[PDB]
C-alpha cells in the first residue's frame, strides 16, 4: 500500500521535528492495540 | 544534394500518440522504467 | 457593427479583457507583491510559497531534487516538499503536531479529579500545542 | 527502414518530484514497440 | 432605506459584492426579506 | 474574430488597482474574489 | 480540489457553495468507508 506504506516511513523519522504522525495528513490516525505484541506473545505461551 | 557529403549518420523519427503509462519513480526521483498500458493485454493489467 | 457614436444603450463598444489564469508544472513567474519574509524552521507556522499555503514545520531535507523540479508531493496528492523562491534550499513540510485527545476519568459520582491523555504526541510538544507560554499560571500547571 | 524503438521516449511528465510512487499520467508518448 | 442609483440596485441583495455591497451597507448570507426598489426621480433629481 | 492574445509573465501584480477603479462597469471573476486576488501566484496569465 | 485554494481564491458568500460540494461528497465517501468497515469488521469478528 502507498498510505499505509508512508505511514511507516513516518515513524522512521527521528530528525523530522513536529512530527505527529497520528495525524496522517488528514486527520486519519492510527490506534494502537491495547494488548502489546509482546504481551500477545506471553498469553500464547501461556495458552501454550 | 550535390557536391560532397557528409560522413555517415543515421537518426530516427517516430509519432507520439496519446497513450497512459505507469511511471516508476526512484528513491532519486528517476525514472527507471515505464509501462505501455495499451501495448498489449499483458500491459493492461500492469495500468489496472 | 458600427456602434453609432451616441446611440447605443447595448450598441456601444464594451472593451472586455479576460485574465486567464493557468497555473502548470513550472515555477510562478506572476506573484502577488511584497512579503518574502525570514523562513523559520523547525517551528509550526502558517506558510504560503509561491501560493501554495499550509500549516507545517519547516525543515531542512536531504531529498534529491532534480534542478528543474519545483517541489514533490506525498501519496496523498499533497505537498511533502517544496524549494523556496527566494533560495534554492529544500525544505521538507511536516504538518505541526496533533492527535486526539481523551479524558481518562474515574466516575463522577467516585470524583472530579482527572488525567488527560495525548494520543501519539512527545510528551515535549504538550506545552507547544497549547502556547502555555501565553496563559496564567494557573493553566501553566496542566502544561508540564 | 525500421528499426524496433523498444521502450525509449518516456519524459518526466511534469515539474512535480515524486519518489517511491508509481504513478500515472496521460501525455503523448512514443508507444512501445513501435517502427520507427 | 436608501438613495442608491439605478445600476447599484442588483447589490442591494445577500451575496453580491459591489461599491455599496461592501462599504455602504451590507446584506447578510441569511437574510430574510424583501427588497422593495422604485426610481423617485421625481423627488430627488434637480436641474444641476 | 481575429481577438488579440498577450502573454504576461515574470513579474509581481496590484490587480487591487484593478478592482479599485469605479471605471469598470462590469467586474466579475468566475473563481476568484476580486479581492484577496493580491494573494495568489500563477505561472502564466493571459490577456485578451 | 484544495480547501484552502478556494479560501484564498473565494469570498465566503461564492466560497460557501463551492465547498459545500466538496463536503457532501468527501463527508459521503467517508460514509462510504465506514459501511464499508462495519460490514468488513462484522466478518472479522465472525471470526474472531
Amino acid at each position: 500500500a502507498g498510505f499505509i506504506k508512508q505511514y511507516g516511513d513516518c515513524l522512521g523519522d527521528i530528525a523530522a521535528r513536529d512530527l505527529i504522525c497520528a495525524q496522517k495528513f488528514n486527520g486519519l490516525t492510527v490506534l494502537p492495540p491495547l494488548l502489546t505484541d509482546e504481551m500477545i506473545a506471553q498469553y500464547t505461551s501461556a495458552l501454550l | 544534394s550535390s557536391g560532397w557529403t557528409a560522413g555517415a549518420a543515421a537518426y530516427y523519427v517516430g509519432y507520439l500518440q496519446p497513450r497512459t503509462f505507469l511511471l516508476k519513480y526512484n528513491e532519486n526521483g528517476t525514472i527507471t522504467d515505464a509501462v505501455d498500458c495499451a501495448l498489449d493485454p499483458l500491459s493492461e493489467t500492469k495500468c489496472t | 457593427y458600427g456602434f453609432q457614436p451616441t446611440n447605443g444603450v447595448g450598441y456601444q463598444p464594451y472593451r472586455v479583457v479576460v485574465l486567464s489564469f493557468e497555473l502548470l508544472h513550472a515555477p510562478a513567474t506572476v506573484c502577488g507583491p511584497k512579503k518574502s519574509t525570514n523562513l523559520v524552521k523547525n517551528k509550526c507556522v502558517n506558510f504560503n510559497f509561491n501560493g501554495l499555503t499550509g500549516t507545517g514545520v519547516l525543515t531542512e531535507s536531504n531529498k534529491k531534487f532534480l534542478p528543474f523540479q519545483q517541489f514533490g508531493r506525498d501519496i496523498a496528492d499533497t505537498t511533502d516538499a517544496v524549494r523556496d523562491p527566494q533560495t534554492l534550499e529544500i525544505l521538507d513540510i511536516t504538518p505541526c503536531s496533533f492527535g486526539g485527545v481523551s479524558v481518562i476519568t474515574p466516575g463522577t459520582n467516585t470524583s472530579n479529579q482527572v488525567a488527560v491523555l495525548y494520543q501519539g504526541v512527545n510528551c515535549t510538544e504538550v506545552p507547544v500545542a497549547i502556547h502555555a507560554d501565553q496563559l496564567t499560571p494557573t493553566w501553566r500547571v496542566y502544561s508540564t | 527502414a525500421y528499426t524496433n524503438s523498444f521502450t525509449r521516449g518516456v519524459y518526466y511528465p511534469d515539474k512535480v518530484f515524486r519518489s517511491s510512487v508509481l504513478h500515472s499520467t496521460q501525455d503523448l508518448f512514443l508507444p512501445f514497440f513501435s517502427n520507427v | 432605506s436608501f438613495v442608491i442609483r439605478g445600476d447599484e440596485v442588483r447589490q442591494i441583495a445577500p451575496g453580491q459584492t459591489g461599491k455599496i455591497a461592501d462599504y455602504n451597507y451590507k446584506l447578510p448570507d441569511d437574510f430574510t426579506g424583501c427588497v422593495i426598489a422604485w426610481n423617485s426621480n421625481n423627488l430627488d433629481s434637480k436641474v444641476g | 474574430y481575429a481577438w488579440n492574445r498577450k502573454r504576461i509573465s515574470n513579474c509581481v501584480a496590484d490587480y487591487s488597482v484593478l478592482y479599485n477603479s469605479a471605471s469598470f462597469s462590469t467586474f466579475k471573476c468566475y473563481g476568484v474574489s476580486p479581492t484577496k486576488l493580491n494573494d495568489l501566484c500563477f505561472t502564466n496569465v493571459y490577456a485578451d | 480540489s484544495v480547501l484552502n485554494d478556494i479560501l484564498s481564491r473565494l469570498d465566503p458568500p461564492e466560497a460557501e457553495v463551492q465547498i459545500d460540494r466538496l463536503i457532501t461528497g468527501r463527508l459521503q465517501s467517508l460514509q462510504t468507508y465506514v459501511t464499508q468497515q462495519l460490514i468488513r469488521a462484522a466478518e472479522i469478528r465472525a471470526s474472531a
